[PDB]
Formats: C-alpha cells, sequence, structure tokens
RNA sequence: UUGGGCUACACACGUGCUACAAUGGACAAUACAAAGGGCAGCGAAACCGCGAGGUCAAGCAAAUCCCAUAAAGUUGUUCUCAGUUCGGAUUGUAGUCUGCAACUCGACUACAUGAAGCUGGAAUCGCUAGUAAUCGUAGAUCAGCAUGCUACGGUGAAUACGU
C-alpha cells in the first residue's frame, strides 16, 4: 500500500537532485485492454472475466478505422478499463504472478518518457484466482502511468517498490 | 560402453604427449576410431581420417558433447537430395 | 498448484494425480507417497490439509518443473554447438545410435 | 461509482498480526514465506504458494533453489572418467 | 511396376515414354493398381532389344511381352497385343427360365 | 595394410512385428509341457545390486547336474471407458555385457518424456480339426547380436448345403 509511499519517496528524494516533494512521481494511471481479430460468443467470457479480476466492469470499443481485410467494420473489439484511484494502489500489490517461467520481468523500456511498463499475459491466474476453469485464455495487455518526464525514474521508483528489472 | 574405463590406442596419446608439453601444435592428422577425448588432449588440433581424407577440427573447451572418431559423417551430403 | 508445480487434477486418485506433473512417471509417485506415508484408496483425490504439507514439500526433492524442460534444452543446446556430429541427426530422427531411414519419414520429420 | 455493476466478495478471516479488524483485505496462506498479508482486494482466505519472496525474482536474487548441482557432477565425471 | 533394366540404364526418357502408353488404355479402364516392365540387352550377339510387360487386371492379370531391333520398336510392337489381349471380356447374358 | 561403405532418405512396393482396451490395462498369490544344449561349456545355491549384470563356487560330457521358469491360465484387488494406468514410437540422462574397439553402425537395464492410432476405405489374402487362432519353449547362424528361420509343445472353435 501507499505505506510503501513514504519509504520509496524518500530513496527517490535522495536520489535525484530534488528539493521540494511536489517534484516527485506518484501512482497514477493503470488502465486494462483486451482485444480480438473478432469475437460473437467469445467477447461474454472475456468481459465476465474482467469482471471477476476486478470487481468493477469495463468498457466495449467499436472500430474506426476502414479494415476490410481482416473482416468487416464496426464489428466489436477491445476491453478498456480505468483502474484508477487507491483501489490501485491495492491492485498494484496484486504482482503474484509467477506462473511458470516468469524470469523476464522485461526492463526493455516502454514508452520513452516516465512510462516504463510491462504488458502483460495470462488469465490463468494473476497472483490469485487460479480458476483451473476456462473457455480460452488470453493475454492481458497492459499498461500504466506515473506523473515524470523520464523513464529510468519510473524504474528506479516501482523497482525501489518492489518490482524485478530482470 | 567400456569395461572401466576409458581407453586410447596407446599410440595416438603417445604422439600428444609428445606434442603436449612444449609449445602445442595446431596440427595433427590420424585415424583416431579407438580413442576419443579427454582433457589431455586439449589445446590441440585433430584430423581424423574419415575414409577419404582428413579434415581439421581444432579442440575446443567443452567438446564433451562430442568426440574424436567423428565430426562430419562420411555419409556425406546427405545422403539423399532433401 | 494446486499442491504441488502447476495443473494437478482433482477427485482422482493419487495413483496418476502426482504423475500429471512434468517430470513423474508411476514408481518415483509411489516412492514419494511412501515418504509420506499416504495412497489413494481408490479413484479419487481425499486430501486434507493433514497430509499437504509433506505433499507440497516431498515433491521439491526432485527438477520436476520447467527447468528440466530447461535441462533438455540447454543441453541439446550444449550438442549443436560444438560441431556437432549429432545435432545434424538430431533433426534426421535418429538417435545417437542410428534408425536406418526408410520408413521413418516419419514422427520426427514431415 | 455506479449502484449496480459492482461485485463483491467474502470467505473468510483476517489477521494474527495487527488489531483483530478486517479491513475489507486480504489473509494470504504460503509456506516458503509465511506472512499472512491483509494485504489483497477481493477475498481474503487464499491458499497460494509464493509471497513474491519464494523465488529469486520479485525479491531479486536468492539462492532459494540449487539450481547448481547439474554443473559440478558431470564436470568432474569427464573431469575423472567419461567421453 | 519395377521399371527395371538390366544392363540399360532407364533415364527418364524411358519412363515417360512408357507411362505415356499405358495411359492411352484409359479407353478400359484404368483402374491403375500397378503395372511392371522388362527390358534387357540379351546379346546375340545381334543382341535384341527385348521387352516383356506385365499388366494386372481386375480378377486378373495379363503379361505381355516382344523382341525387336530397338527400345521404342518393342514398347510399339508389343502394343497392340496387350490391348487384344484385354479386350473384349464380358457380356454374358441373362437366364434362365427355369 | 589403417579407416570408411555395403545401413544415407522427399518417397514408393512387398513381407512381418506392435497399438488403437474393459472379452480389457496395473498390481499380489498359484497350477500345467514338449523338445533340446553343455567341456571347459552348462555356472546350482549363497552374496551385491532398481535391474541389466558382478562375486563365489557344488555338480555334470548326462534318463542323472545345470541350462530353465513355462506363458495363456486360476485366485483376488484396483482401474470404470478418457486418446485413459489404453497406447508405446520419440529424445535425453545415468548404467551392464562383449569386443583392442559399441560415433557413421551392438543389444540390454534404471529415470523421464508420451507420438500417431478407437479396428481401417475401394480393393485384397489364407484355412476343413487339434485345423485356424493365440501364448510360450528351445536350437543353429555367434566375441557380441533374430519383429527372421528351423523344431518343440500348451490352449483351442465357427463353417463345409450343394458345384
Amino acid at each position: 500500500k501507499e505505506k510503501f509511499n513514504t519509504e520509496v519517496t524518500e530513496n527517490l528524494m535522495k536520489k535525484f537532485n530534488y528539493s521540494s516533494v511536489m517534484e516527485v512521481p506518484k501512482i497514477d494511471k493503470i488502465v486494462v485492454n483486451m482485444g480480438v481479430g473478432d469475437a460473437v460468443q467469445n467477447s461474454k467470457v472475456l468481459d465476465n472475466a474482467v469482471e471477476e479480476l476486478e470487481l468493477i466492469t469495463g468498457q466495449k470499443p467499436l472500430v474506426t478505422k476502414a479494415k476490410k481485410s481482416i473482416a468487416t467494420f464496426r464489428l466489436r473489439e477491445g476491453m478498456p478499463i480505468g483502474a484508477k484511484v487507491t483501489l490501485r494502489g491495492e491492485r498494484m500489490y496484486e504482482f503474484l504472478d509467477k506462473l511458470i517461467s516468469v524470469s523476464l520481468p522485461r526492463v526493455r523500456d516502454f514508452q520513452g518518457v516516465s512510462k516504463k511498463a510491462f504488458d502483460g499475459r495470462g488469465n490463468y491466474t494473476l497472483g490469485v484466482k487460479e480458476q483451473l476453469i476456462f473457455p480460452e485464455i488470453d493475454y492481458d495487455k497492459v499498461s500504466k502511468v506515473r506523473g515524470m518526464d523520464i523513464v529510468i525514474v519510473t524504474t528506479a521508483n516501482t523497482d525501489e517498490e518492489a518490482r524485478e528489472l530482470l | 560402453s567400456i569395461k572401466k574405463g576409458p581407453f586410447v590406442d596407446e599410440h595416438l596419446m603417445k604422439k600428444v604427449e609428445a606434442q603436449e608439453g612444449s609449445e602445442k601444435k595446431q596440427v595433427i592428422k590420424t585415424w583416431s576410431r579407438r580413442s576419443t577425448i579427454f582433457p589431455n588432449f586439449i589445446g590441440h588440433t585433430f584430423a581424423v581420417y574419415d575414409g577419404r581424407k582428413h579434415v581439421p577440427v581444432y579442440v575446443t573447451e567443452d567438446m564433451v558433447g562430442h568426440k574424436l572418431g567423428e565430426f562430419a559423417p562420411t555419409r556425406t551430403f546427405k545422403g539423399h537430395v532433401a | 498448484a494446486r499442491i504441488a508445480g502447476v495443473d494437478i487434477p482433482r477427485e482422482k486418485r493419487v495413483v496418476i494425480s502426482l504423475t500429471y506433473i512434468y517430470g513423474i512417471g508411476t514408481s518415483t509417485a509411489q516412492k514419494i507417497l511412501e515418504e509420506a506415508n499416504v495412497s489413494a484408496d481408490t479413484r479419487v483425490k481425499d486430501l486434507t490439509d493433514d497430509e499437504l504439507g509433506r505433499i507440497r514439500e516431498v515433491v521439491d526433492g526432485y527438477k520436476v518443473e520447467g527447468d528440466l524442460r530447461r535441462e533438455t534444452n540447454l543441453n541439446i543446446k550444449r550438442l549443436m554447438e560444438i560441431s556437432s556430429y549429432r545435432g545434424i541427426r538430431h533433426r534426421r530422427g535418429l538417435p545417437v545410435r542410428g534408425q536406418k531411414t526408410k520408413n521413418n519419414a516419419r514422427t520426427r520429420k514431415g | 461509482m455506479k449502484q449496480g455493476i459492482h461485485p463483491e466478495y467474502h470467505q473468510v478471516i483476517f489477521l494474527d498480526t495487527t488489531t483483530n479488524f478486517k479491513f475489507l483485505s486480504g489473509s494470504t496462506k504460503t509456506s516458503s514465506e509465511m506472512m499472512e498479508w491483509e494485504d489483497g482486494k477481493e477475498y481474503p482466505v487464499i491458499r497460494l504458494d509464493i509471497s513474491s519472496d519464494s523465488h529469486p525474482f520479485y525479491t531479486g536474487r536468492q539462492k532459494f533453489a540449487a539450481a547448481d548441482g547439474r554443473v559440478e557432477r558431470f564436470n568432474k565425471k569427464f573431469g575423472l572418467k567419461s567421453n | 511396376f519395377e521399371i527395371h533394366g538390366d544392363n540399360l540404364t532407364i533415364t527418364d526418357a524411358i519412363r515417360n515414354y512408357i507411362e505415356e502408353k499405358i495411359g492411352k488404355l484409359e479407353r478400359y479402364f484404368n483402374d491403375v493398381p500397378n503395372a511392371v516392365a522388362h527390358v534387357k540387352v540379351k546379346t546375340y550377339s545381334n543382341s535384341a532389344t527385348k521387352i516383356e510387360v506385365t499388366i494386372p487386371l481386375k480378377n486378373v492379370t495379363l503379361r505381355a511381352e516382344e523382341r525387336n531391333d530397338d527400345l521404342y520398336a518393342g514398347i510399339d510392337l508389343i502394343n497392340n497385343k496387350l490391348e487384344r489381349q484385354v479386350r473384349k471380356y464380358k457380356t454374358r447374358i441373362n437366364r434362365k427360365s427355369r
């Protein structure tokens, strides 16, 4: 929880040449995303599964770019969510997700300005809830936001809040 | 397998005896089917007579998933088209 | 998961329940269960917390893991690194003793 | 948060480390590093394996397993006798 | 058919020629279970060009051979034999009363 | 003369072997043959070992001693119809025997891994009673080595109008 915030807060505070607290990062937007080439009966188990991974729903995007090669247009797809309030600060602990060979926490950099994140995988379990009952597993596209402008600031930040680099 | 245990023809080993103490060589010609790798042969080269002509194989470090009797099987491309 | 590693079946006997994990056969299962003094009896997973600790830990005596897949990978990787006269015949359908390819199309090839 | 698209939870018990409340939070069962974490949103009682301290990844490097014994065996084997 | 050549090396030219010819029998009926060809240089010493051919048929088969100067004359002369050795067969024609 | 090769494989033909399972698979106890090999070969018991095998050494040119113990089966237990304890190829690891030498190119033991495959389409093959079918056994070829060949037995039916 944010009880840890005051820890890694001060570790970063000594780290950089800060001289005031508002110069500091913060736990900011987490969002989920999903998607398919198409779904007619599939999307229900998706957004239901999300409706158990999180106890609040998600969206239902349609299409805008004219696709006429993979299928027709306006075929619904995706499922974005805003997991943004201190609830988020409770989701962040949810890492217990060493599944099979989770040894690659992907130091390989996200967006090159204060977004160093991971786009993870596997519905099998999410650090919790090993269901052992699927019709289909899927990757879980996940991004992450921090209020800053350089990525290593975040690397040091969340690493010092118990992320692995490699 | 072998009867406890590894072995050598006792001329090849008697050769590399003379090769191995001094400034080593990068050259050995041989026939070498009844002899196999072990850590005295390191740092040297060998060229086992395949059946038509020897060809260089330099002894590298962990050449242990491998032996002396063959390095390019004399079926030789392939024998088959594919 | 459940007790150990990954992918345990439920309401199945110990006799093969401990075997679906990547690296147990049939005798080794009988050994490890013999170590915690457990046996099914008969067709079903009757397991409570009581024997749960030993079945969760005694399983740890070996590399029944993806590290055994890793063991394979790194070992064949040792093979094809060197020259390697058996990593070549590793692709033909040939073990290190030979198998005389005429009707071996086949399951190690297509 | 709206009213009628939010599910909820139960099952069952809270802690033994803090004051004996349940703060709508976790209760994490492990064996390797038995921390009874009341740090988890949905439902407390959970029978899990890791606490992010078992393996040498979340916490960081750990000699939690060997993971060395293979190397030294055959080395002295072909060190003394093989191939 | 084990198109083998004794003391003559079967080229693709010869295979093409052969199979080409038997294709013509799809008139009746092909139905291609198998077919063989024996060819040989048997010195006399005028010395040959021997052709012996085998046809396995429906519920029966029909062998066919012949000798001549060269391979192509042997395949053409042996033709018009393994056709009439085949044609006719049936019909045969109904009864009894009574 | 030393080494290779006669065995390579996108493939096809023949012939055989093994699976596609509850008439059954896994496991424990138990009954029954024939034939024939043996001189330095047959290696009894005991001992070691997860077993292949290793130690020892009684006997014996055989109606003797040994090789060598039969399998199917019988008694039960479980599995309870899954690509399953079916399945048993695949590849690796660690080992035993022989050979001076088991990489191209010996077999086998222990551990794991578990491919395809649910009786085979058109077409097509054999067999008239101890036969078919099935399960065993020994012998040669031999340093090593037979899904093959030869010989031996165990169990063991259906059909045959009529031409």
